[PDB]
């Protein structure tokens, strides 16, 4: 079905109260002035303006944010050097290298992302079968420089120590979903 | 257990809005102008 | 006098304020600085070129107009002549013919821009 | 029936059979192949010779009314002798039908170009021309539309490498945006994701 | 003591012009259902100064293509003449007390539509081209439309004086015998004072920025300044022509304070306009004012030319 | 120390205050990374209540806000609008596209980081980074700037 946004139907005639209506409409500028009152009933109102950096916005806990590299409760890395993270980045800004460690583990000995590559869709955290690599939801992180953004493992590691208290909880509450 | 899923409530949700509502205010013509001759009458004499 | 004073005194105030504006920040100059803007593309033509004028009929007609106006101005002080009856006359004659002149224009479409 | 396969009607596939035969009988001069997808769209191969009066009888023939181009592409694929092949998708709004006609070219035999029948077809064949070198005859402006002022190669073809040949960057002694020889800080990885068994075998090609 | 006198009234009106800029920020921040600069000193007030001094400390520009004659002569120009324009307003004592003040007050427009004409010429570059002849379209409009309603408000007066105008409005409005005409001369104030709808000069979606968009750091603050004091001035001067404050022999403070509030309130209304309507086009607000406002006016100020004679009602000379 | 030391440095807490209370960017950008821009535009975040506001022209701009790919072909109409900015000029690169490239560094049409073609301040990383993140990298700008000691060094030279 269809409707007509300004098309008019028929027509309404001539008269003299529906002329005077109309003269008074153009020389007193009603539609103007309804504008106007439009405007102060928004000055009235009440900003919806908050008041960072002391309010933030509201997030969920699906937020994909800062990279990082989680742990087993035990303490060892979560990740596995397994390269599934790196087949599916999208924009190929992750770059692993592994060996086995002096206990025989598999462990990644480079784990770089750029972050100035990334383009943060979280393939990387649906697609790793451990739950090592996530996406916290830290994004107050702007640099000074562009190397400060190209992160490496031991970056990735500090991030995972620093947010774990806030990834584990995010986990919590989403992996029903996932 | 019982599958919990985001849906909506039984009942259905409410009636929402959606045609155009403008308020169809103001005074007649004939009354404004009547007032603003009046008001010019009233300043010249 | 005082209101030569206090001309004056807006001319050096203004004057104050664009030297000090000139020769206070720190000066760095170069070519791509100092290029003319055209939304960060170099210009086709200089703007000095003949840029087309649409309303230059109403512009002449302003210039009419404005002797108009110069000839309506004095009314404040024809208003107080004994001979009121020659003046209002007189006045409105000459608004007459303006208003005539300006409907024969609207008609004749130079109120209209070209194009 | 089955939830995870998509619903197929045959109504379709006949109808589109239907009009595949009537414009390959009513165009023998100029159509080489007609086929109905699974997916239900008709395609209509042509020679290049004849990309106008497809087009033409195709948007101003009572029975097509092909009036809308819904867009026009190439496909570079660099192991035939044509290697560019020319799509033109165009959508019927009085039967709410859609077409695909194709013709090939290679680097240098240029293709009419359809401008005196759609003119969408400019701004089309300017990208097809500036993508992959396909030249257009009769067009009234061809030159570059997407790619850079003085950029040399067509990017889209396949043997165009994908970073491209040269990098841009601020040179502080000339004052200038130059353009260098490629270098990459980080070489794109290239990946070998093809599996060494046979997925599909309705599409399984004869032996040489 | 004059000096003192011309110290009181140029430095008081500047400030007001910076807090102009402060509350046009938060009037419009709030009627856009966000707050406004609050953080710059205690509820913003300090963000004037904070532009000020940032502008002044910014460097200029000198481009190559630009006649730097004129390109520096016209802010300094506009400035000067918005303080001008500012010195005879009687509130109830003008400053300068002068015969022709509406006169002066036209004189001083036109030169200040000259310093934007000559300094979107000077700028050698094409959007400051459009701006100056966007200038030059509005300015035709709105002076002879302008000068009509002027003349018919003060052929209503009686004499060019404004003390004259006080006296007038000592026991009624003007705004009640002349509300037609007070229509179209705010309208024509917002397009002298080139504030949106008409503003067209300094056109941001249509051009980048007109008239100053070569124009950086001090110069523009020049401008900028120019323009919010003549936003001040023409508000002033319309609450002085047609909403009459109450004006008392034994205490002239009642009368400044009235002052004050109407023009406060025009000012507002100015920002108002400015944030509920969406810009003219350069050739339509020409049409608007020849084919609507002029006829209209010629035939008020007919209306105006007869009336004192047929109610013996004519004006007092002095 | 020397009293005219203390001097200096209080004119550069007031010249550096004035200029991180004052700073209007270019009302320039390119992509998605721009719609957040305005985003931060919006009311929720009210970049004019911190004192930010958008200007057209470059003349009139402070710093300038890469938010966007910055192709081959947008290149020199980017370096042309950051050196018509008046001297004391800042630069924002946001997003991944104006940091190294992004989703498209390897591109053959694209400059793999804006970084390449004008000096950067300050980078905001994200695709898009929020509304938020963008005004976390002004409010790390206005600190940047803060910590500026030009008369200082003027003085100690
Ligand atoms: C006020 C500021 C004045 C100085 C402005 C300035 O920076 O001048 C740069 C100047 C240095 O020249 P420059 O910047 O290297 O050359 C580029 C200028 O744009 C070159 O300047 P220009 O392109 O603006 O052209 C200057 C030109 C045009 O400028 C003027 O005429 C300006 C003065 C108007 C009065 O002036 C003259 O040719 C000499 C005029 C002398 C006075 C007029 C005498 C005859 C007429 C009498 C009635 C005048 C009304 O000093
Ligand atoms: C989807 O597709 C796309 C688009 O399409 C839709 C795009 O668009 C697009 C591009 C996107 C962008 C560029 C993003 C830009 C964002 C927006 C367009 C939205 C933001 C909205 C606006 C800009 C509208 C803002 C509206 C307002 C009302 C804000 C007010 C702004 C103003 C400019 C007016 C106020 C003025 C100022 C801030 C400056 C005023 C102050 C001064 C100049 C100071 C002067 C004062 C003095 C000098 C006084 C001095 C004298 C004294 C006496 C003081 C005493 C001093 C002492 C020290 C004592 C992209 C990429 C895109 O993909
Ligand atoms: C001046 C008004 C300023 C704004 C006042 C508040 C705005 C909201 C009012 C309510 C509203 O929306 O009304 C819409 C309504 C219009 O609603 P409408 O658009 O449906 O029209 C009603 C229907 N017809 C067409 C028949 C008239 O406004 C009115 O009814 C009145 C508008 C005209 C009168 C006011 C404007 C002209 C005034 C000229 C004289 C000067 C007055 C004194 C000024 C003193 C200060 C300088
Ligand atoms: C106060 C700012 C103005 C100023 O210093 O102007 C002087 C002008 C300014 O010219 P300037 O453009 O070189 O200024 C130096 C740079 N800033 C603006 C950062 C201070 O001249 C000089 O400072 C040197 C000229 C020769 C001085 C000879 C001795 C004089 C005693
Ligand atoms: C300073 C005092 C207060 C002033 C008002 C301040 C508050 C209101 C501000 C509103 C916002 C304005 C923003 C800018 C708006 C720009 C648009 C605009 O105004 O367009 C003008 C519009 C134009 O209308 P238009 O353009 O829509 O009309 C179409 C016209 N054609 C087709 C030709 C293009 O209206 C006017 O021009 C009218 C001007 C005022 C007329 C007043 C007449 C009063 C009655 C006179 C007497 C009648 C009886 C005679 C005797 C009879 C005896 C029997
Ligand atoms: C009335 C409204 C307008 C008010 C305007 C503001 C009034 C108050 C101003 C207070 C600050 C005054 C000095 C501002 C200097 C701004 C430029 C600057 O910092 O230049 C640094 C430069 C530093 O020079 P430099 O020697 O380090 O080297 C400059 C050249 N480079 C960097 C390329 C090597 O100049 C100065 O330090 C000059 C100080 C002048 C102090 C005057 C007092
Ligand atoms: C004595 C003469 C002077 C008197 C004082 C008033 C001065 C007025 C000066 C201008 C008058 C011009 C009138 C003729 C004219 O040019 O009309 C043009 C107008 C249509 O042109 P436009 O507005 O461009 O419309 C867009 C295209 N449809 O056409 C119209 O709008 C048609 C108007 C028809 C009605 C005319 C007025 C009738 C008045 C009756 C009063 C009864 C009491
Ligand atoms: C950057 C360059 C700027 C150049 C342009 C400057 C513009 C200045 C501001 C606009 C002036 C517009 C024209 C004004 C002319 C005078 C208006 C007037 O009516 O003056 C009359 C008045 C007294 O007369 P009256 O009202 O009859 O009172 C008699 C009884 N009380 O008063 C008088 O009789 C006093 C007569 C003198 C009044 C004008 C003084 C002007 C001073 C010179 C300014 C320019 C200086 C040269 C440039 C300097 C360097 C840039
Ligand atoms: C600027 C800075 C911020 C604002 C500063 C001033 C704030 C003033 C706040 C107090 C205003 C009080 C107005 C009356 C309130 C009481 C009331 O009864 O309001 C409702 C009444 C309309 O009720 P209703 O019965 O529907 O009326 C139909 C007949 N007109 O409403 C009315 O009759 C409204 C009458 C007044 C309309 C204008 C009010 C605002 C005036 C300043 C606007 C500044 C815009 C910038
Ligand atoms: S979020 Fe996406 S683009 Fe970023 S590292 Fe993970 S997979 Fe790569
Ligand atoms: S997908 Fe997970 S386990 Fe595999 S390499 Fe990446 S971070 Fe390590
Ligand atoms: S970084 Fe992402 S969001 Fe920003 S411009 Fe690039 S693709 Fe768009």
């Amino acid at each position: 079905t269809y409707k007509y946004v300004n098309k008019k139907e028929q027509e309404s005639e001539v008269d003299m109260k529906s002329a005077t209506d109309n003269a008074a409409r153009i020389l007193m500028w009603t539609e103007l002035i309804r504008g106007l009152g439009m405007t102060l009933s928004y000055l009235f109102r009440e900003p919806a303006t908050i008041n960072y950096p002391f309010e933030k916005g509201p997030l969920s806990p699906r937020f994909r944010g800062e990279h990082a590299l989680r742990r087993y409760p035990s303490g060892e890395e979560r990740c596995i050097a397994c390269k599934l993270c790196e087949a599916i980045c999208p924009a190929q800004a992750i770059t692993i290298e592994a060996e086995p460690r002096a206990d025989g583990s598999r462990r990644t000995t480079r784990y770089d992302i750029d972050m100035t590559k990334c383009i943060y869709c979280g393939f990387c955290q649906e697609a790793c079968p451990v739950d090592a690599i996530v996406e916290g939801p830290n994004f107050e992180f702007s640099t000074e420089t562009h190397e400060e953004l190209l992160y490496n493992k031991e970056k990735l590691l500090n991030n995972g120590d620093k947010w774990e208290a806030e990834i584990a909880a995010n986990i919590q509450a989403d992996y029903l979903y996932r | 257990s019982k599958v919990k899923q985001d849906m909506p409530p039984p009942g259905g949700y409410g009636p929402i809005d959606y045609k155009r509502n403008l308020p169809r205010r103001g005074l007649s013509g004939y009354s404004m102008f009547a007032v603003g001759i009046g008001a010019l009458i009233f300043g010249y004499w | 006098m005082n209101l030569y004073t206090v001309i004056f005194i807006n001319i050096l105030l203004s004057l104050t304020l664009i030297l000090v504006a000139f020769w206070l920040p720190q000066m760095n100059l170069y070519s791509e600085k100092a290029n003319p803007y055209e939304c960060g593309f170099d210009p086709t033509s200089s703007a000095r070129l003949p840029f087309s004028m649409k309303f230059f009929l109403v512009a002449i007609t302003f210039l009419l107009f404005d002797l108009e106006i110069a000839l309506l101005l004095p009314l404040p002080w024809a208003i107080q002549t004994i001979k009121t009856s020659t003046m209002m006359i007189m006045a409105f004659i000459l608004v007459t013919i303006l208003s005539l002149g300006l409907a024969y224009e609207w008609t004749q479409k130079g109120l209209e821009w070209t194009e | 029936k089955r939830p995870t396969v998509r619903p197929r009607s045959d109504v379709t596939h006949k109808q589109l059979s239907a009009f595949g035969e009537y414009v390959a009988e009513i165009l023998p001069k100029y159509v080489q192949q007609v086929q109905v997808s699974c997916l239900d769209e008709l395609e209509i191969c042509i020679h290049p010779d004849g990309v106008i009066p497809t087009l033409t009888f195709l948007r101003d023939h009572t029975n097509a009314q092909f009036k809308s181009l819904a867009d026009l592409t190439a496909v570079d694929v660099p192991t035939r002798q044509n290697r560019f092949e020319i799509v033109y998708n165009l959508l019927s709004l009085r039967f709410n039908s859609r077409i695909r006609v194709k013709t090939y070219a290679d680097e240098l035999t240029p293709i009419d170009s359809i401008v005196s029948v759609h003119i969408a077809a400019n701004w089309y064949e300017r990208e097809v021309w500036d993508m992959f070198g396909v030249f257009f005859f009769n067009h009234p402006d061809l030159r570059r539309i997407l790619t850079d002022y003085g950029f040399e190669g067509h990017p889209f073809r396949k043997d165009f490498p994908l970073t491209g040949y040269v990098e841009l960057r601020y040179d502080d002694e000339v004052k200038r945006v130059v353009a260098e020889p490629v270098e990459l800080a980080q070489e794109f990885r290239k990946f070998d994701l093809n599996s060494p068994w046979e997925a599909f075998p309705a599409y399984r090609q004869p032996p040489e | 003591m004059f000096f003192i006198n011309i110290l009181t009234l140029l430095v008081p009106i500047l400030i007001a012009m910076a807090f102009l800029t402060l509350v046009e920020r938060k009037i419009l921040g709030y009627m856009q259902l966000r707050k406004g600069p609050n953080i710059v000193g205690p509820y913003g007030i300090l963000q004037p100064f904070a532009d000020a001094m940032k502008l002044f400390m910014k460097e200029p520009m000198r481009p190559l293509t630009t006649s730097m004659s004129l390109f520096i002569i016209a802010p300094t120009l506009s400035l000067t003449l918005a303080l001008s324009l500012w010195v005879p307003l009687p509130m109830p004592h003008p400053l300068i007390n002068l015969n022709l003040g509406i006169l002066f007050i036209l004189a001083t427009s036109s030169l200040s539509v000259y310093s934007i004409l000559w300094s979107g010429w000077a700028s050698n570059s094409k959007y400051s081209l459009f701006g100056a002849l966007r200038a030059v379209a509005q300015t035709i409009s709105y002076e002879v439309t302008m000068a009509i309603i002027l003349l018919s408000v003060l052929l209503m007066n009686g004499s060019y004086s404004l003390q004259t105008l006080i006296t007038t409005q000592e026991h009624m409005w003007l705004l009640l015998p002349a509300w037609p005409m007070a229509m179209m001369w705010f309208i024509s104030t917002l397009a002298e004072t080139n504030r949106a709808p008409f503003d067209l000069t300094e056109g941001e979606s249509e051009l980048v920025s007109g008239f100053n968009v070569e124009y950086a750091a001090g110069p523009f603050a020049l401008f900028f300044m120019a323009e919010y004091t003549n936003i001040i001035l023409m508000n002033a001067l319309t609450t002085i022509i047609f909403l009459g404050p109450l004006y008392y022999i034994n205490l002239p403070e009642l009368y400044s304070t009235n002052f004050m509030m109407e023009a406060l309130l025009l000012s507002s209304t100015f920002l108002w306009i400015r944030a509920s309507y969406p810009r003219f086009r350069y050739d339509q607000l020409m049409h608007l004012l020849w084919k609507n406002f002029l006829p209209l006016t010629l035939a008020l100020c007919m209306w105006h030319i007869s009336l004192p004679i047929f109610t013996a009602g004519v004006p007092p000379y002095m | 120390r020397s009293r005219a030391e203390y001097v200096v440095t209080k004119l550069d807490d007031l010249i550096n205050w004035a200029r991180r209370s004052s700073l209007w960017p270019m009302t320039f950008g390119l992509a998605c990374c721009a719609v957040e821009m305005m985003h931060m535009a919006a009311p929720r975040y009210d970049m004019d209540r911190f004192g930010v506001v958008f200007r057209a022209s470059p003349r009139q701009a402070d710093v300038m806000i890469v938010a966007g790919t910055l192709t081959n072909k947008m290149a020199p109409a980017l370096r042309k609008v950051y050196d018509q900015m008046p001297e004391p000029r800042y630069v924002v690169s946001m997003g991944s596209c104006a940091n190294g490239g992004g989703y498209y560094h390897y591109s053959y049409s694209v400059v793999r980081g804006c970084d390449r073609i004008v000096p950067v301040d300050i980078y905001v990383p994200g695709c898009p980074p929020t509304a938020e993140a963008l005004l976390y990298g002004i409010l790390q700008l206005q600190r940047k700037i803060k910590r500026e000691q030009k008369l200082k060094i003027w003085y100690r030279r």
